[PDB]
């Protein structure tokens, strides 16, 4: 997952890769199904398990 | 030694300027303060003599004054400083907007005689331009730390688009808890009302740190704000009440008329 | 085809974002505004298929309305994306800072069902911060564009830090000049001692867009800001003109006063 | 050779840690003219631009 993130935040190819087609990306680089779908529904709490506070 | 403070903005990676990832890499040591376990594997693939900054927060239900968390994170930089170390601070974001550490660290450094300086980063006042499509300049921008406009006597422009920054501690004024309570929003709301109707539409922002996640763009009227779901990443942008009206005083000292501007 | 605007930062090469550089790399054109030769310079080796806007500038003596060249600017940078083509528009600093192009660009490539977006950068802002050591949120921080403040109605908060944008311009109602003159900020300086003193100490800011430059920070009076040097590229910070000030009716209704903040 | 250590320079924080310590000394050995390192010890950017 980490892996995947950290290019994809780098890479802009694969950053319009992955608009193109986000399960496809993902698939193509291993995440699994409960990994897809958290990302689909926005579970950032389910992805950090899967893997300033004041001025 | 020496110390710079870069900043690494809000998305995991690729939001770091260039040459801010180069003095990471190149650093004798780090201290970090980042959003998330993501950015920190990063870092340490980046660097791996990295302390975390994290440590020196209240742990486990223990009261701690902010303020007291912030100078332990000052004086540990410091000390790296000092030993001798070519040190590097990474913050999330920008590291000197509302943010004292790195201010902090660099006054006491320069002040003991080490070269220290700050290098700009991409703030979530920057992704927030960028993701609601407005520019601070249309019709002018102003910031606040909320409990401050709560605490101090601030008077906000109701034509430009307003930010108060750390809502989620809006009031909170011992900084041990990590959020506040519902009727301070209450009373904030109150407050809000001397210039924004309490139908006034304002905004929830949540910058993403992560590339798969989509920013939070939560609209709903101020008076919902007290119920509302916030998070310390949490920014609230009141969007102006009132369209600008032209300045007839200094137009006419100019010598010219509305239909004359250009 | 599909748009991406992307800031450059001030300073050159380094002060780009890691996945903005990468987007100007895997572009199929660019559009370009940046501030010297030497940027232009570092972009072409990027990706040689740069087109740059500052030919839509007045040339030559010509009368022309700003409103125009930018209106081309976004035009050309549409017909790009109409024609088929990944498009990539670097703008010196955070694109979407005091600049219209890239807003404009991106709201009228949605409209007629392209993608666009934009990419948040470092601005000549969060250089100040950093460089004067100021974070903006110690006391607040509040930013117009110069001229608007002068022909519309605006009220500055004298506690915060405040910043005036495009102060080399400031009254130049038409638009088709590059500067203003001392008449015009002679005006600004009357009007603006509503909240500060004549006496009052203002800062010229120019973040450098080179690395072998030191920032202007030229501290003056404000009375003396219309006989100063002011360039396209100057900012007039204004430092708080009072400190701030307890807000009683507020911290009773929270049931504490100043003894008790944290 | 001037835009090339200029772009040299603002990327790499070890070329600019290095510069930081000895400008004269970084510049030369990068092949700045002495007109070129005047022009930057005064600060005279109208002149790098010509030069
Ligand atoms: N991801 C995010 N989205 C929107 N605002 C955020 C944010 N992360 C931090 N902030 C704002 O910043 C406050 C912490 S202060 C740290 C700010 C950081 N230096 C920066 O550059 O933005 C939060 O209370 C919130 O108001
Ligand atoms: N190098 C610089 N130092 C300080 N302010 C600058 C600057 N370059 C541009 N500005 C400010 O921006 C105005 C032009 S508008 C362009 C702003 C740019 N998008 C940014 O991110 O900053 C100038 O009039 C000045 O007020």
């Amino acid at each position: 997952l980490s892996d995947f993130f950290t290019q994809l935040g780098q890479d802009a190819q694969l950053m319009e890769d992955y608009k193109q087609n986000p399960e496809a990306v993902m698939r193509a680089h291993g995440l699994t199904d409960e990994q897809i779908n958290a990302v689909m529904t926005g579970d950032m709490e389910k992805l950090k398990t899967l893997s300033y506070d004041v001025i | 030694g020496s110390l710079v403070c870069v900043g690494t903005g809000l998305q995991l990676a690729g939001q770091i300027s260039v040459l801010s990832r180069s003095y990471i890499e190149h650093a004798d040591i780090v201290f970090s303060l980042l959003p998330d376990g993501f950015s920190q594997r990063w870092l340490t693939k980046l660097n791996p003599n990295v302390i975390n900054l994290q440590q020196f927060y209240a742990q486990n239900g223990e009261v701690k004054n902010r303020r007291d968390t912030y100078e332990q994170m000052v004086n540990a930089i410091l000390d790296a400083v000092r030993a001798g170390k070519k040190t590097v601070c990474a913050l999330y974001g920008h590291p000197g907007v509302f943010a004292c550490v790195s201010h902090m660290a660099i006054t006491r450094a320069k002040a003991e005689g080490f070269s220290a300086k700050m290098e700009p980063g991409i703030s979530a006042e920057a992704c927030l331009w960028a993701d609601l499509g407005i520019d601070p300049g249309n019709s002018g921008h102003q910031s606040f730390e909320a409990s401050q406009f709560m605490f101090f006597n601030h008077v906000p422009d109701p034509t430009t688009h307003l930010l108060l920054w750390q809502i989620a501690i809006a009031g909170e004024h011992t900084l041990t808890q990590f959020h506040t309570s519902s009727d301070r929003l209450q009373i904030l709301v109150e407050q809000l009302n001397q210039w924004y109707p309490l139908d006034h539409e304002v905004v929830i922002y949540e910058a993403a740190n992560l590339p798969i996640q989509a920013p939070r763009i939560e609209r709903l009227p101020l008076a919902n704000l007290p119920q509302a779901h916030l998070m310390p990443i949490s920014t609230l942008l009141i969007p102006p009440a009132k369209k600008l009206e032209y300045n007839y005083a200094i137009l006419a000292k100019l010598g010219i008329g509305p239909e004359d501007l250009g």
